[PDB]
């Protein structure tokens, strides 16, 4: 059951709340959260929200790790699938190490891949939260791994920038398989190889994409722009 | 008016029972006479035979219908379309014991007739025991056909319980088509078995009779993946370093990005440099400025690295 148990969960440790008030009241509420796990998948996930009550409340208490400890033994208890929405539900929490908490996760959602390693980007750890993005795009294939891949080119490009072509050219050459195009020739152009770029560019198979390489072109100089032209007639608009 | 002239004839030609139990008989008569002349006619010509076995069933069943497929076997024994039309005509009044001895003659008098083959177990499953199917099935691999005379064999297998006879029946497979695709199609059944042990000596197996000429790049991947299943990270890197050395030219590039894919999972960054290095170097370059290009890639490589 779910708002059922939920509200009977809500209103018993209420109950304990007013009893708090009353300095009657958290042991009780634990016996009552106990019931709450007596209680007997959405709404065994209401009960998980009532797992989430029972330490929120408890967090509130003045024990947060006490409760952190109980709602791992919960999921640790589930060591199932429609668990892991509770796991969304606590680990979102219990950052506040938490990698392996994090990871276990993975042996069983894009959005929380990004999150994670926003994490990991905010305690710097860099070079490791690139892997992450190794290891979400393992999974989706092309279609959700685009959706990871754009921030991770953007930002993996922002990292290292230059120090070493090599590596961020198989990047590109992983990334591969249209605006990747135009991320990997504008670090050609002021990295790489620059005829290997305008190559690049020609590889590309449309108007605006023709547009381009004919710009990068007269970039390099006027004449090559002419004969642009000639691979551009192979629309009426062109 | 010339596709008028066509047209107009068209539409111009366009435009243009039984009683008693006796005069039935007369009537049913006539219409052997017709069969049995149209016979004389043609001797082979399984659209008249055909036609005349399925019509007497309709009117009675048994002697008339089941000998004229069995004359008109003897005129072309080798016509499927008349085995098979003879078969359903039974089992359409229902008679399974007359029909099993029928198709065995079929089965034996040519084996190169998978139509045949199929449709023999097929009917078992509707019959009913399913001791029957592997005596059939197994006398089909003494013939030893092909992987989809195998498969359909062990799915017999999957849809009910045995999971030992599976096993045995998958490597009398892999001894008579040994090739790679067989090899990896034996731990698929030790996945949903669940035998973490017994995968492993199943893929060491696959090394011991192929030897160096026979086994793919794919082969070694496939096996990588079920270390990513498990996690383990002692069994990945020593796979992967092992399988790189046989390949070199023929199959590199395809496994080195595998590698790294693992090493993306699990300072430690050095095959990063060598993955790339050797796939810079791999690049093809025809010509003195495309060998000379390829020399800045390589080079700010060794001097990153």
């Amino acid at each position: 059951x779910x708002x059922x148990x939920x509200x009977x969960x809500x209103x018993x440790x209420x109950x304990x709340x007013x009893x708090x008030x009353x300095x009657x009241x958290x042991x009780x509420x634990x016996x009552x959260x106990x019931x709450x796990x007596x209680x007997x998948x959405x709404x065994x996930x209401x009960x998980x929200x009532x797992x989430x009550x029972x330490x929120x409340x408890x967090x509130x208490x003045x024990x947060x790790x006490x409760x952190x400890x109980x709602x791992x033994x919960x999921x640790x208890x589930x060591x199932x699938x429609x668990x892991x929405x509770x796991x969304x539900x606590x680990x979102x929490x219990x950052x506040x190490t938490t990698r392996k908490l994090y990871d276990r996760v993975f042996e069983l959602t894009p959005q929380v891949v990004v999150n994670y390693a926003n994490l990991l980007e905010e305690n710097a750890y860099f070079e490791d939260s690139f892997k992450i993005y190794e290891r979400g795009v393992a999974l989706f294939s092309y279609p959700v791994a685009f959706e990871l891949w754009n921030l991770y080119l953007t930002k993996f490009v922002k990292r290292y920038q230059g120090t070493h072509m090599e590596r961020t050219r198989d990047l590109f050459e992983q990334a591969l398989e249209k605006s990747i195009y135009l991320l990997y020739a504008d670090f050609e152009e002021k990295f790489g190889k620059a005829k290997r770029s305008i190559s690049i560019l020609e590889k590309a198979a449309l108007a605006i994409y023709n547009v381009l390489l004919v710009k990068v072109a007269l970039n390099y100089g006027v004449l090559a722009t002419r004969t642009v032209y000639e691979k551009a007639i192979e629309x009426x608009x062109x | 008016x010339x596709x008028x002239x066509x047209x107009x004839x068209x539409x111009x030609x366009x435009x243009x029972n039984i009683t008693d139990l006796e005069e039935l008989q007369e009537f049913q008569g006539r219409k052997r006479k017709e069969f049995e002349d149209a016979i004389r006619r043609n001797r082979l010509a399984m659209g008249h035979w055909m036609r005349y076995g399925q019509w007497e069933l309709d009117q009675k069943e048994f002697a008339r219908a089941r000998s004229v497929f069995e004359r008109a076997l003897d005129v072309d024994s080798t016509y499927i379309p008349l085995w098979l039309k003879y078969i359903e005509c039974e089992m359409k009044n229902r008679n399974i014991n007359h029909a099993r001895n029928l198709f065995d003659r079929a089965v034996t008098q040519l084996p190169r007739v998978d139509k045949l083959w199929y449709k023999y177990v097929y009917m078992e499953e509707m019959l009913g025991n399913i001791t029957g199917c592997r005596q059939v099935f197994e006398r089909w691999l003494k013939w030893e056909p092909d992987e989809n005379c195998w498969m359909s064999y062990i799915r017999m297998e999957r849809r009910y319980h045995e999971n030992e006879r599976a096993r045995g029946i998958y490597e009398r497979f892999v001894v008579v088509h040994p090739e790679v695709t067989n090899w990896l199609r034996w731990a698929r059944f030790e996945e949903e078995c669940g035998n973490a042990a017994n995968v492993r000596q199943v893929y060491l197996a696959a090394i011991d009779a192929l030897g160096q000429e026979f086994l793919n790049e794919r082969f070694f991947i496939a096996f990588a993946k079920f270390e990513i299943r498990q996690k383990e990270y002692e069994r990945a890197r020593t796979i992967f370093k092992y399988a790189i050395d046989f390949m070199p030219r023929s199959k590199s590039m395809e496994l080195y990005k595998e590698y790294t894919h693992f090493e993306k999972q699990f300072x430690x960054x050095x095959x990063x440099x060598x993955x790339x290095x050797x796939x810079x170097x791999x690049x093809x370059x025809x010509x003195x400025x495309x060998x000379x290009x390829x020399x800045x890639x390589x080079x700010x490589x060794x001097x990153x690295x």
